[PDB]
């Protein structure tokens, strides 16, 4: 935001410095170079601002912005859960074959060349540990949420 | 021989002692196998008449078959030992896995994201 207000160009004609700093509060934010290109310090000044808030507001915006209702107490497309599980593991196989491809050019050229050289083609490492996480958290939530309803509902 | 189901050979040894009397020991041994046969009637058998299980131990016809036939089942009947081979009630438990697995899955989630 950076609220401003004019300074008199008359004192700029006087060659005199206004605004007489009595507190280490002004020169805390460095000005932007574009406003420095503009009238910056010859026609206006910046003002440090902040905000006023209260828990009366903090709770009633925190507790209301992103809220599920009873959605995790569902089962999430119970045929397509295992089908999607297949639909990750199947290409995870060939991606693991690429992990059986990419390790073998170690004991070779330096790892900085094994850093610049890998900007055209995918790596199995990071792409692998992504899908392990996705399968993991995808499965365990459906498992536990599937099992609570057995107790709660009869 | 007491390890496997050698019974008759054990009751041959009972008597076939070569060393000395050993009587106080083979009478504890005469008992701790009396409750063992007295459990061995309790397996899934047919109607046993009043001769077969009557002669499996070492008795002709005392009321020791009334001691065991009134102690356990296989009750005195029309030449009859009764088979209450029920074994029915204990399966079909999801809720005890729905508590224990509710423990174990949380135990998975603890050592999965929470740094240790």
């Amino acid at each position: 935001i950076d609220a401003f207000r004019l300074i008199n160009a008359n004192m700029m004609v006087l060659g005199h410095e206004p605004r007489q700093t009595t507190s280490n509060l002004g020169h805390l934010n460095k000005p932007s170079i574009q406003a420095l290109i503009h009238g910056l310090n010859r026609h206006y000044y910046s003002i440090t601002i902040n905000y006023r808030k209260n828990e009366l507001e903090q709770k009633m915006l925190l507790n209301l912005h992103k809220k599920s209702w009873m959605e995790g107490l569902t089962l999430q497309d119970y045929s397509e859960h295992c089908k999607h599980n297949e639909s990750v593991v199947k290409e995870m196989l060939e991606l693991a074959k690429n992990y059986n491809k990419a390790v073998e050019e170690e004991d070779k050229m330096t790892p900085e060349q094994l850093a610049i050289k890998n900007v055209g083609k995918q790596d199995p490492k990071r792409h692998l540990e992504e899908h392990v996480d996705v399968l993991m958290t995808s499965n365990i939530v459906q498992c536990l949420a599937a099992m609570l309803d057995t107790v709660v509902f009869k | 021989y007491l390890m496997e189901g050698s019974y008759n050979k054990v009751f041959l040894a009972k008597g076939n002692i070569p060393a000395e009397s050993y009587t106080f020991f083979i009478d504890i041994l005469l008992d701790t196998i009396r409750d063992e046969i007295a459990g061995c009637i309790e397996k899934a058998y047919e109607k046993i008449l009043f001769t077969e299980a009557t002669r499996i131990l070492f008795f002709n016809t005392p009321k020791k078959m009334t001691d065991y036939a009134k102690k356990r089942g296989w009750v005195l009947g029309p030449n009859n030992y009764y088979s209450f081979a029920s074994q029915q009630q204990k399966p079909e438990d999801t809720t005890i896995p729905s508590t224990e697995l509710a423990k174990q899955v949380i135990e998975y989630a603890r050592q999965l994201e929470m740094i240790v």
